[PDB]
């Protein structure tokens, strides 16, 4: 049930829903709409297509000097190794974007070109 | 260094493959090729406990005092 | 593409993920040749019950 709802905006006053879910698995899932239709993307997808990093930097970021709290530390554990371990081929930024770029082609309606 | 049972390179500080599922002397990045530790390191252990909430009793409200 | 919707699709959802392979269930080949024979066969059946339509020309 544990969910971080969010509603982005641009300076349109438009704006675009976003969804996190905690999972009991140790991913935590992301939903977004898009044309009547909502997809599914673990974060940590989303955390490398921003810029590249390690995975220390996450772990400066969301945890910082609460380190002996080690229940969030085995569940970001869980998230590091599990992305790591499902798809190791992913290491830099360019790979995960046009990874993205393939899987979201037929949708976004820019495919004969770009 | 290692934290908890975290530990990541000294440089890169990329995520690397188990020392309790390697079977060289060594431990070699997922990105880079380093060699950190020399595997003479402190074993990978944790200390965690319950939370004082999942465990309900009248007896827990008896400490209530 | 749509191989590609179902490529998005695997990833997307859970829902019509199991409602667009069902229809993969459902959208498998339903004619074969020698079904395509009996079917003939059947047609013949149809000559058989063959319910005139009508001229649709002159009447
Ligand atoms: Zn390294």
């Amino acid at each position: 049930h544990y969910g971080i709802q969010i509603r982005s905006v641009r300076p349109d006053q438009t704006s675009q829903t976003n969804v996190l879910h905690y999972l009991n698995d140790g991913q935590v899932t992301f939903r977004f709409s898009w044309r009547k239709n909502e997809y599914l993307v673990p974060v940590v997808m989303i955390l490398k297509a921003l810029c590249h990093t390690s995975d220390r930097e996450i772990f400066d970021g969301i945890i910082g000097n609460d380190v002996k709290d080690s229940f969030l530390t085995d569940r970001l554990e869980l998230l590091l190794r599990g992305f790591k371990k499902r798809y190791p081929h992913l290491q830099n930024r360019t790979q995960v974007l046009q990874y993205l770029g393939d899987k979201f082609r037929v949708v976004f309606q820019a495919s004969p070109d770009q | 260094s290692v934290v908890g049972s975290l530990i990541f390179c000294l440089d890169c500080g990329d995520l690397l493959e188990n020392p309790n599922a390697v079977l060289g002397s060594n431990v070699e990045c997922s990105q880079c090729k380093a060699i950190y530790p020399k595997s003479q390191f402190s074993n990978l252990k944790v200390v965690t406990t319950t939370a004082d909430d999942a465990f309900p009793s009248s007896l827990r409200a008896k400490k209530s005092v | 593409r749509p191989s590609a919707l179902r490529n998005a699709l695997g990833e997307a959802f859970g829902t019509k993920k199991a409602k667009k392979a069902i229809a993969d269930l459902e959208r498998n080949r339903i004619d074969s040749d020698k079904l395509t024979d009996s079917a003939i066969d059947i047609v013949d059946s149809v000559r058989t019950a063959s319910k005139d339509l009508p001229t649709r020309a002159q009447l």
